[PDB]
């Protein structure tokens, strides 16, 4: 079983410190780049930090620079996040995610850990449809992100961790139905669901690497509602 | 330049062992990958590499020096990827093998310097964005 499991979350006071751990199983950890992605309650995904296989290349989001330190111990299959000078703005579920070497997609995600301290790509906030209908979700970027690099799409069902839906603009991983499709044109990208199903009611996020920011940029997310959907698509 | 030094160490140590025929932290993992991917490219492109070596006509020290100068314009079509980089290094290993058979083993180090010079000079920005040698390892992981 290929898995990631985050640890170390909890309640901390502003100005405090907390260390997160991420335990990797079922794969050769030392051959993959790893990332931390967080999500404030009721809000979108925000990339935090990334570290290459041998720790030679490290990157941070502007909002955590100087306060957060990412590290890894390949001998323990572990990824760490040292968080100092914690602010209320850092409250979020923190996810550990594995990056594919050939595509840079985040193919494996942990369940997340809650830290309680007490958008460069754009997407419509909502989208809706009846079952069987075709819906489209756009993702707007610019020269240094979508215009220079590939786009990835993630799907997050309510109460679940995000899952890889599309990679390299239009490629589907195993386990993703052919009803989902993606496209990239200029600095824009789009996700199409051809024949809405009950299970498609989820939040959808686009993401791309930004050459100017040297950061991963996530879209604000689109909440997809399936009006009049039946449990497991069985209409009685 | 930590990237040129690291790349030179990786490419030279790989070309020197390919000629000799015997195997000698981030650089350690990159070398293991280059040994697997590189030997594979040389095995599957042996006929194409034989034609390229015959065309270049390498018989002495000066022929390696001329190859060194023509090297800066190898990626003139604007196509950049890890496949193209490993193809240059693998062809360099193939020319390093030939150099050992023509009793010109001293030519392996300037050949390694020229391959490294072109990669770091014309592709530095690309290599840096690709996480350099960590990126190389992660790209070819199976």
């Amino acid at each position: 079983q290929v898995t990631l499991k985050e640890s170390g979350g909890g309640l901390v006071k502003p100005g405090g410190s907390l260390r997160l751990s991420c335990a990797a199983s079922g794969f050769t950890f030392s051959s993959y780049s790893m990332n931390w992605v967080r999500q404030a309650p009721g809000k979108g995904l925000e990339w935090v930090s990334s570290i290459s296989s041998s720790s030679s290349y490290i990157y941070y989001a502007d909002s955590v620079k100087g306060r957060f330190t990412i590290s890894r111990d390949n001998a323990k299959n572990s990824l760490y996040l040292q968080m100092n000078s914690l602010r209320a703005e850092d409250t979020a579920v923190y996810y550990c995610a594995r990056q594919v070497g050939a595509t840079w997609a985040f193919d494996i995600w942990g369940q997340g850990t809650l830290v309680t301290v007490s958008s460069v790509l754009t997407q419509p906030p909502s989208a809706s449809g009846t079952p069987g209908q075709r819906v489209t979700i756009s993702c707007s970027g610019s020269s240094s992100n979508i215009g220079s690099n590939t786009v990835n799409w993630y799907q997050q069902l309510p109460g679940t961790a995000p899952k890889l839906l599309i990679y390299s603009n239009n490629q589907r991983p195993s386990g993703v139905p052919d009803r989902f499709s993606g496209s990239k044109s200029g600095t824009s990208a789009s996700l199409a669901i051809s024949g809405l199903q009950s299970e498609d009611e989820a939040d959808y996020y686009c993401a791309a690497w930004d050459d100017s920011l040297n950061a991963w940029v996530f879209g604000g997310g689109t909440k997809l509602t399936v009006l009049g959907a039946a449990a497991e698509n069985l209409y009685f | 330049d930590d990237l040129y030094r690291q790349s030179l160490e990786i490419i030279s140590r790989y070309l020197r062992e390919q000629a000799t025929g015997s195997k000698d932290a981030a650089g350690r993992r990159a070398l293991e990958t280059l040994r697997r991917v590189g030997d594979g490219v040389q095995r599957n492109h042996e006929t194409a590499f034989q034609g390229m070596l015959r065309k270049l006509d390498i018989k002495n020290e000066d022929d390696v020096k001329s190859l060194s100068r023509v090297m800066i314009h190898v990626f003139s079509d604007g196509v950049t990827n890890w496949g193209r980089i490993v193809t240059l290094i693998s062809f360099g290993a193939f020319v390093a093998k030939h150099l050992k058979t023509i009793n010109q083993e001293s030519c392996i180090e300037p050949l390694a310097e020229s391959i490294t010079d072109v990669l770091v000079r014309t592709k530095r920005d690309w290599l840096v964005k690709q996480r350099g040698w960590d990126g190389f390892v992660e790209f070819f992981h199976v």
